[PDB]
């Protein structure tokens, strides 16, 4: 911002608004440094908000107001005016958001703020090449509307004008000379542009420049959309030179804003120098520039021109076609001829110099050759002898500060350098001297430029310093030392190359230390002021590199150096603990931004200044008393250098870290102390983490006993820190618990993971700690027991054998560890303990249960890893027997506290109780021998224990584990299989069935017992269990049995439901039934299934999740209507799908994992094509050699009685049309079988699709009804696409035809319906079929007759008109190009959240083909198993057969 | 471009109405395709193009819609038929009265359009199907060069000329004879206060209509009036009284016309007939009463200073001049531009070369392929061992080695005079070594 800049902005937003612009009229010029618009959002928002208040007053449409408020326009022109002002010295330009209302004044009446208007537009879009962000704003308002601004001023050219309008298409003469009234005298602006030419011509110089400054706009958007061409250039562009030369200022700076416009574009630009003819002695330019310095110009116009100078020069050509016509000798000339010219316009001229002598190369040569540099000097010190012994001046100082740069970037250019040859020669060394020996009358600015100068021509030749040297020159930058530096950035930062340059010479070293200078750069680190400029720039960066520089190349001093740089480092730590906190942090972040390139760098002669000792205990300190936050990069550097301290002598900084630590806890117990040990461990935890390799010195340390006394005593002061809940409060206990446990795991976890530890060395800390903790859980601080013990929990996640091998789960060398701690009977005393408190009521039953699952994951977890447990081996069951009794009892104990949390670990206890089994790493002989052990029996009893614990858990806590491996163990005796069946939890059963055959075996003896309780059970599971039951003994008895089907004899009916699951289970039952039977002799009598499947219809308009009840209902009436025959041709025809892949394919179990849907659907089709057409499967035995659709026993009359059911509601009519579309994509052949009377229904599909328009897109829709005409518009496209029927086609044809002109919307709709027709075509003969029809029918005069006869002149008629283009066009294409290729002719040649997921679902729900449709009809019998036992048996049959 | 043939599928009575339609109505693109479409077959084209025609000439002859957007409305219709498949323009050499219609219903605003369509009509005389060119009318049409034309224009009249030469050699240049006569009278009387830029259209209109004759050629009949045609002393008069007074007064920019007609009228040549079937022999006449030459002569400084404001004018009005006044400059860069349209088909293929020797394996690369595709290989060098610098750097790297091989020492194909060479003499070039001065040419 600024302090007068607040001041501006305050009193811009304050002020009165009549008060406004004379307090703007008062701000004349920017003497100032750039800013950013941010500053102003509060006066940029409500200038906008006023102009857009006047504007309205006014109308900003016509003008209305012709007699218009003085005081309006005077505050709009100064705000223009002063908006310019800001916005040309402003940065961030593209939120500029008040060009919205800058066009009315650019069409205003007032000239004034036309001109002022459209300069801000011109400054604005001068940028664009640039900027080009600018543009988002620019875009409120079209540019091409300024072409209206084009043609050229005249005195009242021509009284009439011409205006376009629409539909007459005409373009006649409008009246202006009217003017009897301000209302009537895109069109509008251009009318009001002719008006303001013709009507008033005395002030037509201000429009003669509007007109301009819209030209230079439309040059600055686009000079492609411009009327450039050779008479422009060769008119406008002399006029507006013309204009310069000889017109008033006022306009002429318009023509010389114009002109800058002209020559950024770059473009005829060899024409545009030719022409503009500067390149003559007496060119344009530079004859003003006479004109400038000869007679006085205003000030204003006088910057304006100069700023349009400094454009000129910076083009190339531009300034080589100046410096060909002798711009130099003028210069040169007037700067060694006449003194008497104004010190500003010296300034001008040194700016023009700037410039030029920089943009081209031979102008430099020339200047050389020409010996202006000994003018210069003359001049310089004339300068500066006016400046000496006289009082300060302004414009004087900053012209010497004007030379200073000038001579500074002419010595900067190795190229520039050819003038360092009569250095010397002439009088500088005797001006810088006295400046330097007079340097606090200066500005620091021109210092710097001096020093810059001084260093470059120094290392240029340092051949030359002596002759420098005994000039006394030194001893003048001494002096200037004396006076203290100022706040000069660019000053600070050169003056170490001024230094180095110094060093250049070896006695200036000498001096240089013997005068001790470099206190000043030493102190300059430790001043707020220069702090935010130190943030600002790159300070440190680069006085760190200047000092490695002068250490490496100079290290005579380097004693000395670190004498001061450590005496610092202590002087900066001093004041840091009585300071503000963000002060002291952004100070520590950029001083060790600067260490961090000081010290530790890779360049010999740095580690000379590398001390371990002092630097660290210096950083301890610092990081002892102030806290640092994590995400700055102070943090990121003071890690580094930290890393590399600890790295280069681990032992001695750890020795030290650990008697300032125990020095601290000595001291008096108070909260910030709490704080430094925080913070301590915080640091040693990560230097830890990050170690990636340690030196077994280092563990050693760890181990010495003055780390494990450090440890144990900071484990005593956290205990002591739970005595007074006040001084430290209980979550703060629980947090310093927390970090403490980590800290110890990961030191654990290090010296455990060092390869070939000593196992006492681990043994001695590890059991200490443990037996510790131990020791403190059955304390009265019960609060954090349960801390403690997860803090136990975790050294035993810690101390964790390594697993390498991929599923492996044992201790490898931990486990006679374990035990020879003797663990199991703390265990015991310690449950016997929780049993006992809750006795004793101090407990709640949900924190005891936690307690209990807790201890349960620990033991889980401890007894995972030990080897042979329930293992019956003679000799090592001498303890792991005792252990397994312990846990039995332990499990036994806690029956009845048992819940939700607790599971997961009690079967993770069965899984390790069972992994032989489980993991199959018996043969399954052993195991059928090894019954009789005492493993066994405790096995049987745990898992008596588990089945009684599941089986007293509700539905929701069954549900979690209702699919895990072990069940099919459990459960495999019989007598827990008719228990848990009375338990009715039969889930778990068909998955049992699922993965083994036993429980099946049994189920086959209980299916005829429960076969009657089938109807109305109100079951899901239990229904679904017997429908899965039966297809799975079927086909498992098709498998050489066949017998056991036959005897099974019964009747089910079904009852009324309103749950959805139990209707859709009975129709799953029904589909088991009937697949069986129409393959199968089945017993069981079942009924006519349709009033089921109206029933579905019902149920579906009210019930949820309608994916899986209609896809059963599709599935179902295919398999009724289909016949066996079509299934196994339908089969084999999916099998050759991968039939003809000729893959390697070795497995059968990729064999049967991609086709389980042929698996499922029929086995007798897939066995006799595997035992016919085998694939190229290997079988594990070598390799084998490998090497228009008609079906049968359709049932066309259900699809008749179907077809004319007529329901009411839309989602059964809509499920009904979808099952209709399936079958005939299916089975097409039905409809050739239709009743040749039945063809009258159609016109229900014709009228009710006719019901809404897709294209035509009205209000007040239903999507459910846009689906349904879909879905019914799709029935008749199928009919004619995919059926290769005539006579039916002819006979909807013919109604279509009928129906179509009835009304606009029908013409629509079946102009559509014939495209879309045409279009889609499923094969090329009919296709032919159908043009030769669709030519034969004439339909083409119809459909064009309702066409034209309708044709009514409206406006959305042109719309209606080019959607009905595309069919006629179309198919006329079509009746043109021959039968061959016209087939290949183509186009253009939580109410809310249930709406959203139906509106989601409808489009979900597609057309599916045979081959994923039978894959997901299986998948619900397969339930996603990816391997059952039929699939096993069926596999052996495969190799066998 | 063929004639397509199909059912006829669509009767004549709707089409009546359709094109009423069509006519009455906008955003017709689409319209537009749907008749061309429909008209594909021979019965509906010719109906309906006749149709159309018919109701076009009504719109204007003859005369709710007004005449004049309905006649642009079909007129753009006819354009949009004739353009696509070239067959809808044979309807108008199968009748060849509709065309006398269509000429007939012309008015100011018509050319402008009319051009177009008639320079696409013009395919009918492509393939010369008239059977009978004896009743075209062509008068009104070439009488209709008075009014006021553009450059599109004028290149349609130009290929409709070029289409009509054939067929109206003798009456075309009967009517040009006489418009050329007069045009020039109108500028010899208004000499005296003549404007260049205020009659700019009357040196427009004569130096186009000039050149169209130049396209026409010249018959044995018309070489009387011809001869009498050349011999205007309104160039002298010009040449001597207003070129002095209009060049330090007025803008040579319209000044360079005349130039242009001064060259032409001089450039007329003798076409004796389009034997062949893409050009017509031209022979060169004389002029024997003629100071022309003296006149070139005269402001020859002035030719050549036009010549080299643009050299574009050597390719369009400019070709009669004799070279002769030329400097070289401009003639070297009209050779350039004339050597660079004959580019041909240019393959691209690799060069390999090594820094040791490029001569030797450039000669060894280049000699196994032929002077056309040598001549229009795209030479992509590859240098061994310095891949650093772009194909072009490539190039021009390779042709300096290759001049410094060919005067290298060991090469001695060559002996150094200096900054020149010679060819090294007959005993000290080896007789292998001729095939070498095969590779430097």
């Amino acid at each position: 911002p600024g302090k007068q800049i607040s001041n501006t902005i305050k009193q811009l937003s304050n002020l009165p608004e009549e008060e406004l612009p004379t307090y703007l009229n008062n701000i004349y010029e920017w003497r100032c440094a750039k800013t950013d618009l941010l500053y102003w959002v509060d006066v940029l928002d409500r200038f906008d908000e006023i102009l857009k208040a006047v504007v309205t007053e006014y109308g900003l449409g016509q003008f209305q107001n012709k007699p218009m408020k003085e005081s309006d326009k005077e505050m709009v022109y100064a705000i223009l005016k002063f908006q310019k002002l800001l916005v040309e010295n402003s940065s961030n330009k593209s939120m500029f958001s008040s060009f919205d209302v800058v066009e009315p004044f650019i069409y205003s009446f007032e000239l004034d703020l036309a001109i002022e208007a459209l300069y801000l537009v011109s400054f604005f879009a001068s940028k664009i090449h640039i900027q080009r962000s600018i543009k988002t704003s620019m875009a409120l308002m079209k540019m091409e509307t300024l072409k209206t601004l084009i043609e050229r001023v005249k005195e009242k050219p021509q009284s009439m004008y011409t205006y376009y309008d629409e539909t007459t298409n005409n373009c006649k003469r409008v009246s202006i000379k009217k003017a009897v009234k301000k209302g009537i005298y895109q069109e509008i602006r251009r009318f009001i542009h002719a008006i303001r030419l013709h009507e008033m011509a005395e002030q037509h110089e201000k429009l003669k420049i509007i007109r301009m400054l819209a030209f230079s706009a439309l040059v600055y958007y686009n000079y492609t959309d411009l009327p450039i061409d050779s008479e422009f250039i060769s008119r406008d562009l002399p006029e507006t030179l013309a204009i310069i030369n000889t017109e008033s200022y006022q306009m002429r700076e318009a023509a010389v804003t114009m002109i800058d416009a002209i020559f950024r574009m770059r473009i005829r630009h060899s024409a545009v120098i030719a022409a503009m003819n500067a390149q003559s002695h007496e060119g344009m330019i530079m004859n003003l520039l006479k004109k400038v310095v000869n007679e006085d110009v205003p000030e204003h116009f006088a910057i304006v021109f100069f700023n349009f100078l400094s454009s000129c020069f910076a083009s190339g050509p531009c300034v080589s076609a100046l410096f060909s016509a002798g711009i130099v000798q003028y210069v040169c000339n007037t700067l060694r001829d006449q003194p008497d010219i104004s010190y500003r316009k010296r300034m001008r001229l040194v700016m023009g110099a700037n410039t030029f002598l920089f943009t081209l190369p031979a102008p430099f040569t020339w200047f050389i050759s020409e010996n202006g540099i000994r003018i210069l000097s003359k001049e310089l010190l004339l300068a500066v002898d006016v400046a000496l012994g006289n009082i300060k001046d302004h414009d004087l100082l900053m012209y010497i500060n004007s030379i200073m740069k000038i001579i500074s970037q002419l010595f900067k250019n190795a190229g520039t350098a050819e003038a360092m040859r009569g250095f010397l020669e002439g009088e500088f060394p005797r001006a810088i001297s006295l400046i330097l020996f007079h340097s606090e009358e200066f500005t620091p600015s021109i210092l710097a430029y001096l020093f810059s100068a001084v260093g470059d021509y120094i290392h240029n030749e340092p051949s030359n310093l002596p002759f420098i040297i005994e000039a006394g020159i030194f001893d003048g930058f001494v002096m200037c030392m004396k006076k203290e530096l100022p706040e000069s950035p660019d000053f600070l930062l050169e003056l170490p190359n001024l230094i180095e340059a110094f060093f250049l010479n070896s006695e200036l070293i000498k001096k240089i230390d013997e005068e001790n200078i470099l206190d000043r750069i030493f102190e300059s680190f430790e001043i707020v002021n220069l702090s935010n400029i130190i943030l600002m720039y790159d300070i440190g960066r680069a006085y760190g590199i200047f000092l490695e520089n002068l250490v490496r190349h100079y290290p005579i001093i380097s004693l000395t150096v670190k004498e001061k740089i450590y005496n610092t480092m202590k002087n900066l730590e001093s004041m840091i603990p009585n300071t503000d906190p963000e002060l002291m942090r952004l100070l520590l972040g950029n001083l060790f931004r600067m260490m961090h390139r000081a010290v530790y760098r890779k360049t010999t002669n740095n580690q000379l200044i590398t001390d371990k000792g002092l630097l660290n205990n210096r950083i301890i300190s610092m990081l002892m008393l102030i806290e640092i936050p994590t995400e700055t990069e102070l943090y990121t550097d003071v890690m580094n250098i930290l890393m590399e301290v600890f790295d280069e002598d681990q032992t001695y900084v750890i020795s030290y870290i650990a008697k300032v630590i125990d020095r601290v806890m000595k001291n008096k117990v108070t909260l910030e102390n709490i704080e430094k040990i925080k913070r301590i461990l915080l640091i040693v935890n990560y230097l830890i983490f990050k170690n990636e390799e340690t030196c077994e010195e280092f563990i050693k340390h760890c181990t010495s006993k003055g780390f494990l006394q450090i440890v144990k005593r900071i484990s005593q002061y956290f205990d002591n820190l739970k005595k007074d809940t006040a001084l430290v409060s209980v979550a703060k206990n629980e947090s310093l618990t927390n970090l403490y446990y980590s800290f110890t795991m990961g030191i654990l976890k290090t010296v455990y993971r060092y390869s070939k530890t000593n196992a006492k060395e681990y043994l001695k800390i590890f059991g200490l700690l443990v037996e510790d903790l131990l020791s403190k859980t059955e304390q009265i601080d019960h609060l954090y027991y349960t801390q403690r013990m997860h803090g136990l929990k975790n050294y035993i996640m810690v101390d964790k054998s390594p697993q390498q091998y991929p599923q492996k789960n044992e201790f490898v060398v931990t486990q006679e560890y374990l035990m020879g701690i003797n663990l199991s009977e703390t265990l015991m005393e310690h449950a016997k303990n929780s049993v006992s408190m809750l006795k004793d009521e101090k407990i709640t039953m949900d924190a005891h249960k936690k307690v209990v699952s807790s201890i349960l994951e620990v033991l889980s977890i401890y007894v995972r890893g030990i080897k042979n447990l329930f293992v019956p081996v003679k000799e090592p069951k001498k303890k792991v027997c005792e252990i397994e009794e312990h846990v039995l009892i332990i499990v036994e104990l806690l029956m009845d506290y048992i819940d939700k949390s607790s599971i997961e670990h009690l079967l993770n206890i069965v899984k390790t109780a069972f992994f032989v089994t489980l993991r199959k790493q018996i043969t399954k002989e052993m195991d059928r021998e090894n019954e009789g052990s005492a493993e066994y029996k405790r096995r049987n009893i745990l898992g008596s224990f588990f089945i009684s614990v599941f089986l007293n858990l509700p539905k929701e806590e069954t549900e979690a584990v209702l699919k895990s491996d072990i069940f099919t163990i459990l459960v495999k005796n019989k007598k827990t299989f008719k228990q848990v069946y009375n338990k009715n939890c039969f889930g778990l059963l068909q998955y049992a069935a699922i993965k083994e055959s036993r429980v099946f075996s049994h189920l086959v003896s209980f299916i005829p017992k429960m076969t009657k309780q089938v109807g109305a059970s109100t079951d899901p599971a239990f229904l679904k269990l017997y429908a899965v039951g039966l297809v799975f003994v079927a086909m498992r008895d098709t498998l050489k049995k066949t017998t056991v089907l036959s005897r099974f004899i019964g009747n089910i009916v079904f009852a009324e439901s309103t749950c959805p699951a139990v209707v859709e289970a009975q129709g799953i039952v029904i589909l088991a039934i009937v697949k069986l039977k129409i393959e199968y002799n089945l017993a069981i009598t079942i009924e006519d299934p349709i009033i089921h499947l109206n029933r579905i219809y019902a149920i579906v308009e009210t019930a949820e999740q309608k994916e899986g009840l209609v896809i059963l209902a599709n599935l179902l009436i295919r398999r009724v209507i289909e016949s066996k025959e079509a299934a196994k041709e339908a089969v084999d025809t999916i099998i050759k799908n991968k039939h003809l892949g000729k893959s390697r394919m070795y497995t059968v179990h990729t064999v049967c994992s991609n086709l389980r849907n042929a698996l499922f659907y029929s086995i007798s089709s897939f066995l006799e094509y595997l035992s016919s057409n085998f694939e190229c499967i290997s079988a594990g035995w070598e390799e084998i050699r490998h090497k228009i659709k008609i079906y049968s026993g359709l049932n066309a009359e259900l699809f008749r009685t179907l077809f004319v059911h007529r329901a009411t509601g839309k989602m059964e009519q809509i499920v009904r049309i979808h099952s209709l579309c399936l079958l005939v994509v299916s089975f097409p052949q039905l409809i050739s079988t239709l009743v040749p009377e039945d063809y009258s229904f159609f016109m229900y599909f014709l009228e009710n699709h006719a019901a809404y328009s897709k294209s035509l897109k009205p209000s007040a829709f239903q999507q459910e009804d846009k689906t349904l005409a879909y879905w019914s518009g799709h029935f008749i496209m199928l009919i004619f696409n995919h059926t290769t029927y005539v006579e039916v086609k002819k006979y909807i044809l013919e109604k279509v035809l009928e129906l179509l002109p009835t009304s606009i919307n029908a013409t629509v709709i079946f102009s559509e319906l014939i495209q879309e027709i045409l279009t889609m075509r499923f094969s090329k003969n009919t296709f032919d079929e159908n043009t030769a029809l669709v030519k034969e029918m004439n339909c083409l005069e119809v459909m064009i007759r309702s066409t034209m006869q309708i044709d009514n002149r409206r406006k959305d008629y042109g719309s209606i008109m080019e959607i009905l283009t595309k069919p006629m066009e179309y198919i006329t294409r079509i009746l043109a190009v021959d039968e061959k290729e016209a087939f290949y002719e183509e186009v253009t040649q939580q109410s809310s959240s249930e709406q959203s997921e139906k509106n989601e679902f409808l489009k979900s729900l597609c057309i599916l083909p045979i081959s994923k449709l039978i894959g997901k009809e299986m998948e619900i019998f397969n339930a996603d198993e990816r391997m059952p036992f039929v699939q096993k048996i069926l596999e052996g049959s495969i190799i066998s057969n | 471009i063929a004639e397509r043939e199909a059912a006829a599928s669509v009767p004549i009575d709707i089409v009546f109405g359709l094109i009423h339609m069509v006519l009455q109505c906008g955003n017709r693109r689409n319209l537009y395709r749907i008749i061309h479409n429909i008209s594909a077959n021979k019965e509906v084209r010719i109906f309906s193009v006749e149709t159309l025609v018919n109701s076009i000439y009504q719109a204007v002859v003859e005369g709710v819609i007004a005449p004049e957007v309905i006649t642009k409305r079909g007129f753009e219709a006819l354009t949009y038929l004739c353009t696509k498949s070239s067959d809808f323009t044979t309807v108008f050499s199968y009748n060849t009265e509709l065309i006398n219609k269509i000429l007939q219903a012309t008015n100011k605003r018509t050319i402008s359009e009319s051009v177009k369509l008639l320079s696409t009509v013009g395919d009918c005389f492509n393939n010369d199907k008239v059977a009978e060119p004896e009743n075209i009318e062509v008068r009104k049409y070439i009488g209709f060069l008075e009014y006021d034309m553009t450059d599109d224009t004028f290149k349609h009249f130009c290929e409709f000329i070029k289409k009509t030469d054939r067929f109206y050699r003798p009456m075309y240049l009967l009517y040009l004879m006489g418009g050329s006569k007069k045009s020039l009278e109108e500028c010899l009387d208004k000499k005296a206060e003549f404007n260049s830029h205020t009659h700019h259209k009357g040196i427009i209109k004569l130096v186009r209509m000039l050149s169209l004759v130049n396209i026409m050629g010249i018959t044995e009949t018309y070489l009387d009036s011809l001869m009498e045609l050349r011999e205007m002393p309104f160039w002298e008069y010009y040449f001597n009284i207003i070129l002095p007074k209009e060049k330090e007064s007025l803008y040579a920019s319209s000044i360079l016309p005349l130039f242009k007609a001064f060259v032409i009228v001089h450039t007329i040549q003798m076409y004796i007939g389009r034997n062949e079937n893409i050009n017509e022999f031209s022979e060169i006449p004389n002029s024997d009463s003629s100071i022309y030459y003296s006149v070139v002569e005269k402001e020859k400084d002035l030719i050549n200073t036009f010549i080299q404001a643009d050299p574009d004018l050597l390719f369009h009005a400019f070709a009669g001049l004799q070279k002769k006044i030329l400097d070289f400059d401009n003639k070297r860069i009209y050779f350039y531009k004339k050597i660079r349209e004959d580019v041909q088909l240019r393959p691209t293929i690799s060069l390999m070369v090594q820094r040791g020797a490029v001569f030797e394996d450039t000669f060894h690369q280049l000699m196994r392929l032929n002077g056309e595709q040598v001549r229009n290989a795209k030479f992509n060098i590859k240098f061994a061992g310095e891949e650093g610098v772009d194909a072009g750097g490539l190039t021009r790297e390779w042709y300096s080695e290759l001049s410094k091989e060919m005067f290298n020492a060991n090469y001695a194909l060559f002996t150094p005079i200096g900054s020149s060479y010679q060819p090294n003499h007959i005993s000290h070039i080896n007789p292998e070594h001729l095939v070498y001065f095969k590779f430097i040419g």
